[PDB]
């Protein structure tokens, strides 16, 4: 990685291509190649399952070289892939959207504690109790 | 009889960006010479034997970087002039671009080294970081701004000295001043490496440490040139004169002869696409391609052509392959030096105008009838602004017509045709400043008193609203016999462009209330009541009618009283329909540098342009937005404004869609008033 | 002076050049002129190969 000045963390997928357009945001007031960028990620995509949006980040070296920062699709499409309903949001408190056990996010945790980094598996959990209320979810074991 | 080898001709264009001094440059050469334009040099030690020069000189503007792609296609080489304290400008890269489509073989002329902040260097490098060429200097010069006394000539080793006393005519060779012997040493190996890289042989002297002659490196320096490997860089400034005349001479050692370049590729008259070529050669059959029409005020029109292959007379009738036309040649002369020798012979390499030819347009191909060929044709860009037009009385009407038709002829990239809807004039040019230069033009050399104004935005008229049971009743037994007709309608809204007619009628007449004779009369009332709507008069689209219920008389009934009943019976339901007033909108494309690419939706935003997305592009971004026609005028020039120039967008119409209450009901109002 | 339109579609844009020669229609009073589609703005019509002299058209290809 580098600097926070080629920093913007993106790629909501790989098969949609070009993340230039609507698609992948960003590449504005930056300046980078776009070609160039899922053919490391096609060594990689066939691990990732779709429908599961991962953050990577455009980080460029200061020698044209640029990679990304492998993450783990997260909290929030988590959610919408190990309960079933997708995003939604806006209505936690309004009409009953969908309530998660404890252990079904710890499961994934190990998955996303590669993902979240404060500093455990344990700890995370109660971040993925985050954005699931602001997609509308409630959380009760 | 060998007179004057076309080896000797120099077909060359003059070129630069807006403000940067080239046609001083090239009235510095005719003043060094002794005078499109032709010219003689023999160098400025009179080393060479005579040369013929012919000049033409590009405009700098992109409004009429049209003309600059019809000289580069016409030409052999050119000479890329450059201002010694801006550098390479955008415009600059949109001429190189041409240049590199038509493989124009070009040398580069680093000029204003007599203003503040003149630096050569930095030139060269701008030329290799942003146009991704190879620069070879030739020159470096000796001094900057003020203090710019003279040049060094790489090949020679020595300085050049122009004397100011005679505005540079004659010059001497000096000694490279003390502090820049080092700087031309390094740059003289640079030049002596560049042109060792042209053979395996010259590689293998330099490697060697033999010293290459000075004929070995100007052979070796032209090759490379020719190839488009490399851009030999010269410099110097007017005013004291200095640079132009080692520029002229690096013209004669290092551009192309009409011999050097390519046969010209052609197709054959034959219907089946069969390529050809035509060497330029005087024994060839004739061959010329137009590439500028002037109006003349005394002589009428005056048709510029190249000529390629073979030999044509003042009074020759030729074809033009292209329009199929026999056309005779008319008078041609040739700028010989100052005066205007009328040639009798138009040889291969040569470029004249011929007076008084009908058929011909910019980029048709002149040739033998008995040897018909089709020079590759041009292509010419769309229109990317147009404007409304309108004649104040009638003598300027059939006046602006013949006008602009002359104006269209002349330059291919204007457009004018009528608005079937608005019955305007529309033209449309390369950009605003060009549509300027056409209408100082109209209202000067023809004189014809013209508003300019914006194209109508095309304004449609629908419902919003159901409405039923809409009676109509022409019941006019009166005068003679009576008129009787009854129907009875619903009307509805459709989806905006779900019918390719804009029009649905459902027959729905059940148990014969009307004879199926009247349908037809009922369905034709209404359609031609659809094309002046009752809100605002404009044609009426996306509407569903459903007759249903009616009556008729046996005597009385007729098929136009069911047609007065059917508009009674619109006019009635369309008032009670919610009528509104449409408009459409235009799909924008607008590629822009990423720095400059803020500005240009600050402003679409102001022109409720809503922004769909964005490409990221190459050169920077290409957003994508909707925007009115109304707000989609004069935006050429606001855009050239906001991106200093490197900026083009392109422009579709999209869909019918309703134009914002505020917007709908103003023009309502004022139609009304 | 009304002029008539011969043909049956033309080439027209209200600003053209166009040739006169006489004849009456006899069936809109005050058009006693008739144009010829051959000279000068109304070219070979569309769709014909006989009397090809009226109408301006050129013999076809073959
Ligand atoms: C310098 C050069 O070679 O171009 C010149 C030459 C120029 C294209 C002129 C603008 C305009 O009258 C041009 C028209 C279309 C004017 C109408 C006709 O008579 C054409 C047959 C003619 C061709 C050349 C000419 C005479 C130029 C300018 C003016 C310089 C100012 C600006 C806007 C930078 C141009 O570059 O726009
Ligand atoms: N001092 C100085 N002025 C120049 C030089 N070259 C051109 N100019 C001036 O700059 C202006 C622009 O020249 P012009 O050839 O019309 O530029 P073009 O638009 O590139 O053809 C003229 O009015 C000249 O007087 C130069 O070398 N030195």
């Amino acid at each position: 990685a580098k600097k926070v000045q080629a920093y913007v963390k993106l790629q909501v997928a790989a098969g949609m291509a070009n993340p230039s357009p609507p698609v992948g945001p960003a590449l504005g007031q930056q300046g980078v190649n776009i070609m160039e960028f899922c053919k490391a990620f096609n060594a990689k995509t066939d691990s990732i399952e779709k429908g599961l949006p991962i953050p990577v980040v455009i980080t460029v070296y200061a020698d044209r070289s640029f990679t990304f920062v492998t993450k783990t699709p997260p909290a929030a499409v988590l959610l919408k892939k190990a309960a079933g309903i997708k995003s939604g949001s806006g209505k936690p408190n309004k009409d009953k959207v969908g309530k998660i056990s404890r252990a079904q996010l710890q499961e994934i945790a190990q998955t996303k504690a590669a993902d979240m980094t404060g500093a455990d598996i344990e700890a995370m959990t109660r971040s993925i109790e985050g954005t699931a209320r602001s997609m509308g979810l409630v959380v009760e074991d | 009889a060998r007179t004057t080898p076309i080896a000797r001709y120099r077909n060359i264009g003059i070129s630069a960006h807006i403000d940067a001094g080239k046609t001083t440059t090239t009235e510095r050469i005719l003043f060094y010479t002794g005078v499109a334009t032709t010219a003689f040099w023999s160098g400025m030690a009179k080393q060479y034997e005579p040369h013929r020069i012919n000049i033409i000189d590009t405009p700098g503007h992109v409004d009429f970087t049209i003309e600059v792609e019809r000289s580069m296609r016409v030409l052999d080489g050119a000479v890329m002039v450059y201002c010694a304290v801006g550098g390479v400008q955008p415009q600059s890269e949109t001429v190189w671009r041409q240049a590199n489509k038509y493989k124009v073989p070009r040398i580069a002329f680093v000029n204003k080294m007599d203003r503040m902040g003149a630096n050569f260097l930095k030139v060269v490098n701008q030329i290799k970081t942003r146009l991704g060429a190879n620069p070879v200097p030739l020159q470096l010069a000796i001094g900057a701004e003020e203090h710019f006394t003279g040049v060094v000539d790489l090949v020679k080793m020595k300085a050049i000295n122009w004397n100011d006393a005679d505005q540079g005519v004659t010059f001497e060779y000096e000694d490279i001043p003390a502090d820049m012997v080092e700087l031309a040493n390094e740059w003289h190996q640079n030049l002596i490496e560049s042109a060792a890289e042209a053979s395996e042989e010259l590689m293998e002297k330099y490697l060697g440490g033999e010293e290459l002659t000075e004929a070995e490196i100007k052979g070796a320096l032209r090759q490379r040139v020719l190839n488009n490997e490399i851009i030999l860089v010269t410099c110097g400034s007017a005013f004291k004169n200095k640079g132009v005349q080692a520029m002229l001479d690096a013209v004669i050692d290092y551009l192309p002869s009409p011999v050097d370049v390519p046969a010209i590729n052609g197709i054959l008259d034959d219907g089946k696409d069969t390529p050809a070529e035509r060497h330029a050669s005087d024994d060839e059959p004739f061959s010329a391609l137009a590439f500028k029409i002037a109006t003349d005020p005394f002589v009428g029109n005056l048709t510029f052509f190249r000529v390629y292959s073979g030999v044509v007379n003042s009074g020759d009738t030729v074809l033009n392959s292209v329009k199929a036309a026999r056309e005779r040649f008319g008078r041609i002369v040739q700028m010989h030096a100052n005066k205007r020798e009328e040639i009798k012979e138009v040889r291969a390499g040569d470029i004249a105008a011929a007076i008084g030819l009908k058929d011909v347009t910019t980029g048709d191909t002149l040739c033998d009838p008995d040897a018909p060929i089709i020079l590759e044709r041009m292509e010419f860009p769309e229109p990317v602004i147009s404007i409304a037009v309108e004649p104040k009385t009638k003598a300027d009407q059939e006046k602006m017509g013949l006008a602009l038709g002359r104006l269209a002829k002349e330059d291919p990239s204007f457009r004018v045709w009528t608005d079937e809807e608005s019955n305007q004039t529309i033209i449309a040019g390369m950009g605003e400043l060009h549509l300027d230069i056409i209408v100082d033009r109209m209202k000067r050399e023809f004189n014809v008193e013209a508003n300019v104004g914006k194209p109508q935005v095309a304004y449609r008229e629908t419902i919003r609203q159901k409405v039923t049971d809409v009676e109509g009743k022409h019941a006019k037994q009166s005068g003679g016999r009576g008129q009787y007709g009854h129907v009875v309608i619903d009307m509805y809204p459709l989806e905006p462009g779900s019918n390719p007619k804009g029009y649905e009628f459902i027959n729905d007449i059940k148990g014969g209330v009307i004879p199926g004779e009247y349908i037809p009369a009922v369905d034709k009332g209404i359609q031609e009541q659809l094309k002046a709507g009752p809100l605002a008069g404009y044609p009426v689209v996306d509407m569903g009618i459903r007759l249903h219920f009616g009556s008729y008389h046996d005597v009385d009934s007729s098929e136009l009283a069911f047609k007065l009943a059917a508009s009674i019976a619109f006019k009635e339901g369309f008032k009670k329909a919610k009528p509104v007033l449409l408009e459409p909108i235009m799909k924008v494309e607008v590629e822009t540098p990423e720095e400059n690419t803020g500005d240009v939706i600050g402003d679409l935003s102001r022109r409720r342009g809503m922004l769909k997305g964005q490409e990221s592009e190459v050169t920077g971004v290409k957003i994508h937005a909707e925007v009115p026609l109304s707000e989609m005028f004069g935006y050429a020039t606001q855009l050239r404004s906001l991106t200093k120039g490197r900026a083009s967008y392109t422009m579709e119409f999209l869909k019918y869609d309703e134009a914002p209450s505020n917007v709908a009901q103003a023009v309502i109002e004022a139609r009304g008033k | 002076v009304t002029s008539y339109i011969g043909g049956e579609g033309h080439n027209l844009q209200e600003h053209s050049v166009i040739l006169i020669r006489g004849g009456r229609v006899k069936d809109l009073p005050g058009v006693r002129y008739h144009t010829v589609r051959g000279a000068l703005d109304c070219s070979g019509v569309k769709d014909r190969k006989q009397a090809r002299s009226k109408y301006g058209v050129k013999r076809p290809k073959a």
